[PDB]
């Protein structure tokens, strides 16, 4: 309230601000116990770590990947499930192993130097830390170490250095949790899950179609590019159900949760332009290493692949599980949401002054202008919606709107007070994906061309 | 649908009040009392070859207020004397106010621009004084104001 | 159209002329209705739309076959 | 009452989407809303950032506007 | 009866509606046993196939040509 | 915009016509404000600033997701 | 293809702000307020006999900023007095700033180069002051900047 200086200046060295953008907040359904709420919104990884999240933990990796995109959003939604324990699997090979573990606001970095021997040494080292033993627990088995927190304590485990997995187990099922999560907040668009079992993915895909959300998943499976006859992967599983979900194969999808990169390359992209994902670069992802036949198999199974070309990295073909391009799905959702929002906003403003709308021919037609404002015109201005006359079919692409008259409304609707049968039409544009060229080279003197000067005739006259 | 009466009261020309300098004007002509016109268009339009359209507002609000009086009216003398008084002393501005009966109103500063011609004939003559106005924006005096925040769109 | 009806003196029972109260005046009205719900049907086209029928006749109202 | 007091019934201006200060949005899910509608218990709902009444129905099932 | 949204939109991809025209309904006397009635009215080949008609069968060919 | 209101003769009570004093003239105004205090936020860069995002879209106003 | 509106707002001449020394200028002419022109071409071209082409940049950014004011405007006195004050004391430079409404802007140092002629006639006269500018590079104040790294080629 009281200012001691007429003019004051805060000199921040190095840092810079960023403008406020409009975007769709993604949701990452992680399993943990750091807070009681079902869903929270964060604006930076600093806030997440301040809430007890361990560096390198799944949620932290997802957030740091999401915030690094060219279209990254400025908020991230973190879901919450129950947690029973966690695993640190050393299957594979590894010289120095570092595991970041945080227990009840206490941060420590256990260290270690055949996988079974490394796991046993790590388990012994964990028990050496008296603080960890009092509040947490560790046990060795095979190539993985299982750690569990004492009931009144919260433990978070995240990647440090070395090669290993981090897998969290929970009794709560995604199908049971999502209906509760949506109740707290419906203000999010993208859907992602930490659990990577087939059943969880199928449940998320079924839920998303019903609740109008976009589902993303990275599979890290090796059957994803198996010969076409081997219909045994999750990608082929989703095809049979005709579900829609942007799935892609990768190698670090279970150590980094690279869904963040895709979301950051998709969050702040306005669907009105019809801007496909064909060649968008994404930080964090690693190029696909298979050969030509493997790529052909992956394409046949609709598993998108990140490929490196001419020194850079590029997504490819942006296809979904059902075979439809993700761009079309996003455009359809955009139209569906914004036509409704515009109409509702006009109706509410019209009924907030009195003089609410009435079902008569003298007031209905204004819906034409109301709808031609907002989506139908922004789409044309930004190039998403096509217009003009078609020369091949001899048809026009002009958007059309039709409104029924009062005499055609059945008496029942006048009691229900709801109008039906409003019709709209549109024509979607298309991006360019592939190009093929035909070149030619000449070595000797090219042969003299025909010297005909007539105007080329269109077609032969002989016809009966 | 039934025909609706556009107003409750009746447009009475006598209720239109003109105050020039703080005094009511009297002795008007037969057909038209006053006419108010803007000198320039409100908004200009620039159309490109490709079809791009851009517009610029106009800040010239000067206008002309015609005023018809019978040559026998006493107000002819007042304006005639004020013309020379302003010419000598150098002060030409004076307040102008118009009250509408069932229409718009006006309240701005004005001055005498041109003296009308005088003609003597069989019947009583007429003089159409021209009074300038600094701003020619006709303002309402009605319940208008609760709907201006409704027509807004785009 | 709103309607109003008034009974005539010959139809008033003698008792009401003593009670001095009139009855049986009738009025009718039709109430308007606001709009509560709306449902829309959109459509999207991706490829070239198929050529439409080129019939130029004025669409007939109903089939003539009826007995 | 403040969203109803100075509203002239002659316009037939229903309460469908009228905003009301002070009230708090209803937090239940879809099934709860369906149950409430089946019992004729009106609910204040928030949509597109604002708050709005819904359906203005009375106990007997007739719209309050008609009454 | 109950609508959960004030405004709802069904986004149909690709398909388009067609207006209602006046016409004379043709009759095709086919031999089969798919239904008991002597005569039925169909509005699209989809309904005919849904009634057990095999693709490429006489009635299906006639309908798709008509 | 400044506003001025004057009552009409029909609304003046008879008592004031005897007292010969008019009342209820109303005027409204909005006062401007000077500037007293200012606060600034500066920033300094030492190394090469990081490459900015190369998005060329017109920034959208608000999220479409709303029910 | 449909015609597109090149802007959302409307070009308002009153929104163009000119700050000479920290004060807003007022009392402009009728048609044109200010005109900014570069003295020399940006790039020169040398063409050889064989056809070889080479170019050299120009580092002369001096320009002239015309400024039209009515002879009745009070700012005529300020500039006239400042002219003699600078002539006596020897300090001629002062900041100059221009804010565009829907166009480019300018912010550099400037000085008074020539005093316009004065003419008295039937109507109000006009004076077109000439103000020099150290650099005449019109800078943008828009979302421009994300596409300049796209047009680049060769």
């Amino acid at each position: 309230e009281y200012q001691d200086k007429v003019v004051d200046v805060e000199v921040s060295l190095g840092t810079q601000p960023i403008d406020t953008v409009g975007f769709e907040t993604p949701m990452f359904l992680a399993m943990h116990g750091n807070f009681p709420e079902r869903i929270r919104f964060y604006v930076s990884t600093a806030g997440m770590v301040a809430d007890g999240f361990a560096v390198g933990s799944p949620a932290y990796q997802f957030a740091t990947n999401a915030f690094a995109g060219n279209f990254a959003p400025q908020r991230v939604a973190i879901g919450r499930m129950s947690i029973d324990s966690s695993k640190v699997d050393f299957t594979g090979t590894t010289e120095q192993v570092v595991v970041n573990i945080t227990l009840n606001k206490v941060v420590k970095a256990v260290k270690i130097n055949t996988p079974a021997q490394i796991a046993t040494a790590l388990a012994d080292a964990v028990t050496a830390d008296a603080d960890l033993t009092g509040k947490a627990t560790a046990v060795a088995t095979g190539t993985y170490v299982t750690v569990t927190a004492v009931s009144p304590n919260v433990v978070s485990v995240g990647k440090g250095a070395g090669v290993y997995k981090i897998v969290n187990e929970s009794s709560e099922t995604v199908a049971t949790v999502l209906p509760s999560v949506i109740a707290e907040n419906h203000n999010w668009y993208f859907l992602a899950t930490e659990a990577r079992s087939d059943a969880d993915i199928v449940a998320a895909a079924e839920f998303a179609k019903a609740n109008y959300k976009l589902h993303i998943y990275n599979s890290t499976d090796v059957d994803a590019y198996a010969p076409e006859n081997s219909a045994a992967s999750v990608f082929d599983t989703l095809k049979s159900l005709s579900y829609d979900s942007l799935g892609t194969s990768d190698a670090g999808a279970d150590v980094d949760f690279t869904e963040g990169s895709v979301i950051g390359a998709m969050a702040a992209n306005d669907p009105s332009y019809g801007d496909s994902l064909h060649l968008k670069t994404m930080p964090g992802m690693v190029p696909f290493a298979g050969s030509d036949t493997q790529r052909s198999n992956a394409w046949s199974r609709n598993a998108n692949i990140y490929r490196g070309l001419y020194g850079g990295g590029s997504y490819i073909e942006g296809k979904t599980s059902s075979g439809q391009y993700v761009d079309v799905i996003r455009f359809s959702h955009w139209v569906k949401f914004r036509m409704e929002e515009s109409v509702f906003a006009y109706m509410k403003r019209r009924s907030d002054m009195g003089l609410s709308m009435k079902m008569s021919d003298e007031d209905l037609p204004v819906l034409k202008s109301v709808l031609m404002n907002n989506p139908i015109n922004i789409g044309i201005r930004n190039g998403g919606i096509l217009t003009g006359y078609d020369t091949e079919n001899k048809v026009s692409y002009d958007p059309t709107i039709i409104i029924p008259k009062r005499a055609n409304i059945p008496t029942n609707d006048l009691a229900a007070r709801i109008l039906r049968d409003v019709k709209v039409e549109l024509v979607y544009n298309n991006s360019l994906h592939y190009v093929k060229i035909r070149a030619s080279v000449v070595l000797d003197r090219p042969a003299g061309q025909s010297t005909n000067a007539q105007t080329p005739m269109s077609s032969s006259a002989v016809g009966v | 649908n039934q025909s609706k009466i556009l107003t409750l009261q009746a447009y009475d020309p006598a209720k239109v009040l003109v105050f020039i300098g703080g005094q009511r004007v009297s002795g008007f002509a037969a057909d038209t009392k006053i006419v108010i016109t803007r000198n320039n268009d409100n908004i200009s339009v620039h159309a490109g070859v490709d079809g791009e359209i851009s517009n610029a507002l106009s800040r010239d609000n000067t206008g002309v207020m015609t005023l018809s009086l019978q040559n026998t009216a006493k107000w002819n003398g007042y304006l005639a004397q004020w013309q020379r008084q302003a010419n000598v002393t150098g002060l030409i501005y004076l307040p102008v106010q118009v009250e509408g009966s069932q229409g718009l109103s006006l309240n701005t500063i004005g001055w005498i621009q041109k003296q009308p011609d005088l003609s003597y004939g069989t019947e009583v003559g007429q003089m159409d004084w021209e009074i300038g106005v600094l701003d020619a924006w006709l303002s309402p005096d009605q319940i208008q104001g609760i709907a201006a925040g409704i027509t807004g769109l785009l």
